[PDB]
RNA sequence: GCCGGGUGAUUAGCCAGGCUUAAAUUUAUUGUCCGGUUUAG
């Protein structure tokens, strides 16, 4: 579960393995016919899988009892979540983050009008600034 | 002089009344009240000798310190009613309250407000004043005094010192056509303008500052309501048509107590707890007795009335 | 976080009131199986478990370069969208600090937690301290928290409000006791700091450990690799 | 720092002898060591190469003042939003304040949009100042940058 | 101290190790902190709660006694 | 339209069964043995 829910959000991997070296251990992907190394990855893919990783071993650790340890509840905050990442995978990486852990409450900023394209309007909050009563101040407006 | 009209009604010689001017600050004691759902709370409360000294102050001073009107509590007839009844009729409201109110008032302030008022006292009157209506927690060595509540002088004190600020921010709300008024530590607000309630926490800020330094608000109290939820002011509902109420679900505790002791299955303990109630019921609303009569016959409720 | 005699008021099916009633009862029994098998035990683990963790609504004071400001936040997704020198990191840690005395006091009571630093209060000349204010809703059960600074300098003092997670705590902790494999909330924060991502042979695992600190950060990568 | 008091110094005077007041102190310095010792012994070389100022002895066009005030215009050239820049001394330490609209800032408070800017156009106008020591106008030389 | 098993009997000695420390810090200055029990160091037994160690100092007819307690990660109630 | 609030009447009655009415995103009921308000012996 762990190993393909990694997987999920890296389409052009074919597997992923642990191998015993002489003196080390080892994880060895495999991206179309070459066999890869965890250090010889981009940084977009080296950020996701540190994303997902960390997130499914906090969930598994703090739920042992339930059958799929992945419907937990909670809060995540990130920031800036379009780090490192083409526009390719900037469209689908919210409705991923939202299918793969359902239960879970997220806030989220962003910085490119890439994203905007694919959130409901009940969703969105706008920072501005405006001067009122001779004091510069800071509003949030709904779509 | 106000030193010799106690010595003179409580009949002290000069000894005795020394030595209790010197130990009165540390004749308290101070416990515990369990909290209507999880919790204590903390109270501190004078001995029987210091209490009707304090009471005879407060007699004292009461017909010679100015008092604000729009502050309905500790005030002779005066209570929750009027109150509420000042906003019975508006559409939005906002409350909002102090921060650890009762002991942020010291002697600085109040002999500070006692000079403004044009009353002379002596070096002696200051000395027994301030030694006898605070109180000193910690070691002997804190040297700081606070009034605290609980102690019968405390609540006149507390509105006298607050009358400046009443008096700023009342001539403010009249000019807007806002209401407001004042409960202990209490403060509320209401209108029929829409988008007018937005500004008041910053006029708020800046006459607490200003006329009463010290005091602060608690942030993670401040309500809005309008006509689409549920509206109360100081435990008293106030219906969408405009009439005080006690809610419904205090009006089916009653009647199914007064039901099941028509079967004579209510403990006498119940009985005179009931009663009490149904008589502040029936003051808050002045139809309830009736509806009672005329749902259960006058008969039952005549003898219930009487029984005890 | 304490008991009582239990005033009835009127009925009610609040999570507090389950609290109060297993406190009362657990106050006169001694056998440790009736308690495990009481029907009290089974109504608040049923409350708490139906229960769904949902923060309501924050607000700001004072705090950096905002000034005075609430937002409400939906249940399930929020974005926020601006340009630089806006405030969009300001709110994620107002949030990361009102929910690390939350963290600290699930661990052991009475544990402090993060304040606020010297400079993060505003510059203006009329400001004389800075506040944030929180609320948390189980459903029908609703918790509040202020955590506030005064300005160096100033002679005038103020405190904070910590009954509501003192208390919400206790609720996890007792839980926590009666139950083999009770769950806790998850609480994390990713931070611009992932960039730097690029022993002592331990050998026991607990649900405890990810509780050492809200943020993820260097080591947690180590770890990582160890548990796989 | 070190081009700040080389600016004061040098192009608003209020030194007099300056040459011959740190040949002075490192006669002091002298005077005290015949009354740590490599610490002494580098301190008098510092003092040596202070009391060098004669030597160097240029005050050209291109002056200490000049390079100051080329440095925080071409800074703000990058940051239209702020309106100054300056370096204040105070607790016997060095500082700097931005001002922002109608608030100061100091260097810690700016957010990371800034941040990053602020550092590479700084990182690269020190180096172009730095090793064409001759141009007048040192933002002229030659050379080759990578960016990712 | 005479005899052998798996506990060992240098267990004992750290015990009283660890109370000295105190009295050794008080005395170089007022109110400094000595040396706290570690959490891996409670017994790993599903019955227990918090650990103990309690020692008595007399001099002369002075007596003077130490308690030192340490309790499991989440426990209900702090000592 | 929907949801959430207000309550006279109803029921071996604090559950439920009916008829009315209200709306910017916007209440989740409070501290006694002191103080003032209601009732009573
Ligand atoms: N003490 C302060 N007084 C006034 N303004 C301050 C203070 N501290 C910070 N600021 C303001 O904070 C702004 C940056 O805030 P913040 O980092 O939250 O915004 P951001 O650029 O959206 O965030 P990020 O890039 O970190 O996601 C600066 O432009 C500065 O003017």
């Amino acid at each position: 579960s762990v190993i393909n829910t990694i997987l999920k959000f890296l389409p052009e991997f074919q597997w992923i393995k642990l191998v015993y070296g002489d003196d080390d251990y080892k994880i060895i992907l495999k991206k179309g016919e070459v066999e890869l190394d965890i250090q010889q990855l981009s940084q977009g893919e080296k950020t996701i899988f540190t994303l997902v990783g960390d997130l499914a071993r906090r969930l598994i650790l703090l739920n042992p009892n339930l059958s799929n340890p992945l419907l937990g509840y909670g809060i995540v905050l990130i920031d800036e979540i379009d780090l490192h990442l083409h526009p390719q995978w900037q469209q689908t990486i919210i409705e991923r983050l939202t299918s793969t852990f359902p239960n879970v409450q997220f806030v989220i900023t962003t910085h490119s009008p890439q994203v905007l394209s694919t959130v409901s309007s009940r969703s969105v909050r706008i920072l501005q600034e405006v001067e009122v009563d001779g004091v510069n101040d800071l509003i949030v407006s709904h779509p | 002089q106000l030193t010799s009209k106690i010595i003179s009604k409580f009949n002290y010689n000069r000894l005795a009344f020394q030595l209790l001017l010197n130990e009165a600050p540390k004749k308290y004691k101070v416990y515990y009240i369990p909290k209507r759902g999880a919790g204590f709370r903390v109270i501190a409360q004078p001995t029987k000798e210091l209490k009707n000294v304090q009471r005879f102050i407060v007699s004292l001073l009461q017909p010679k310190l100015p008092v604000h009107h729009k502050a309905m509590a500790y005030e002779y007839k005066k209570s929750i009613k009027d109150n509420a009844l000042l906003h019975k009729d508006n559409n939005y409201i906002l409350k909002m309250d102090f921060q650890n109110f009762f002991n942020k008032i010291k002697p600085d302030i109040f002999f500070s407000k006692l000079e403004n008022t044009g009353l002379k006292l002596d070096s002696f009157d200051e000395n027994t004043l301030r030694n006898l209506l605070f109180w000193r927690p910690g070691k002997k060595r804190s040297t700081t005094l606070i009034l605290s509540v609980g102690a019968p002088s405390s609540p006149f004190i507390s509105n006298f010192v607050m009358y400046d600020f009443d008096k700023s921010l009342d001539d403010w709300c009249r000019n807007n056509g806002i209401t407001y008024s004042r409960y202990a530590d209490d403060i509320t607000f209401s209108t029929n303008i829409k988008d007018i309630l937005c500004r008041v926490p910053k006029v708020v800020k800046k006459m607490l500052s200003l006329h009463v330094p010290g005091l602060s608000i608690n942030e993670s109290k401040t309500i809005f309501t309008s006509m689409a939820h549920n509206r109360h002011v100081t435990g008293v509902t106030l219906t969408p048509q405009g009439n005080l109420s006690i809610g419904r679900d205090r009006k089916r505790m009653l009647f199914a107590k007064i039901h099941k002791y028509s079967l004579g299955l209510l403990s006498s303990e119940e009985i005179n707890k009931t009663k009490g109630m149904i008589a502040f019921a029936n003051y808050l609303e002045g139809d309830f007795l009736l509806r009672l009569q005329k749902k259960y016959g006058c008969e039952l409720i005549t003898k219930f009335l009487m029984e005890g | 976080m304490w008991s009582h005699p239990q005033f009835e008021k009127i009925n009610k099916m609040n999570l507090e009131t389950c609290y109060v009633d297993f406190l009362e009862l657990e106050s006169h029994v001694i056998n440790e199986d009736y308690l495990k098998e009481s029907v009290e035990l089974q109504k608040l683990i049923s409350t708490l478990n139906e229960s769904k963790f949902h923060l309501n609504k924050i607000g700001i004071h004072d705090f950096k370069r905002i000034r005075e400001l609430q937002i409400s936040l939906e249940d399930d997704l929020t974005v926020f969208v601006g340009d630089n020198g806006f405030g969009k990191s300001t709110i994620l840690d107002a949030i990361a600090i009102v929910l690390s005395w939350l963290r600290s006091n699930i661990e052991k009571e009475s544990k402090p937690g993060t304040y606020i630093k010297s400079h993060e209060v505003n510059n203006s000349v009329d400001v004389e301290y800075a506040s944030i204010d929180a609320n948390i809703k189980l459903k029908d059960f609703n918790t509040s928290i202020l955590i506030t600074k005064a300005k160096e300098g100033a002679y005038y003092s103020r405190n904070n409000e910590l009954l509501g997670v003192k208390k919400l705590a206790s609720i996890y902790r007792l839980v926590n006791k009666y139950v083999d494999n009770a769950s806790l909330p998850l609480m994390a924060y990713y931070s611009i700091a992932r960039s730097y991502i690029g022993a002592k042979t331990k050998t026991v695992w607990s649900k405890f450990d990810v509780y050492d600190e809200i943020e993820f950060d260097r080591n947690d990568f180590t770890d990582f690799f160890q548990w796989l | 720092v070190f081009l700040h008091n080389r600016a004061s110094q040098e192009k608003l005077s209020e030194s007099q002898t300056t040459i011959n007041a740190l040949f002075s102190d490192i006669q002091s310095l002298k005077a005290t060591l015949t009354q740590v010792i490599k610490g002494l012994e580098l301190s008098l070389k510092e003092k040596l190469n202070y009391m060098k100022s004669l030597q160097s002895g240029e005050h050209k066009f291109n002056n200490a003042v000049s390079l100051y005030d080329s440095v925080i215009n071409t800074i703000l050239k990058f940051l239209p939003e702020f309106q100054w820049i300056k370096l204040v001394y105070g607790d016997d330490d060095y500082k700097i304040i931005l001002k922002k609209g109608e608030v100061e800032l100091d260097i810690q408070q700016l957010s990371q949009g800034e941040k990053t800017i602020f550092t590479l156009v700084g990182d690269l106008a020190r180096r172009l100042i730095l090793l064409n020591p001759n141009l007048s106008n040192p933002l002229l030389g030659y050379g080759i940058v990578l960016i990712d």
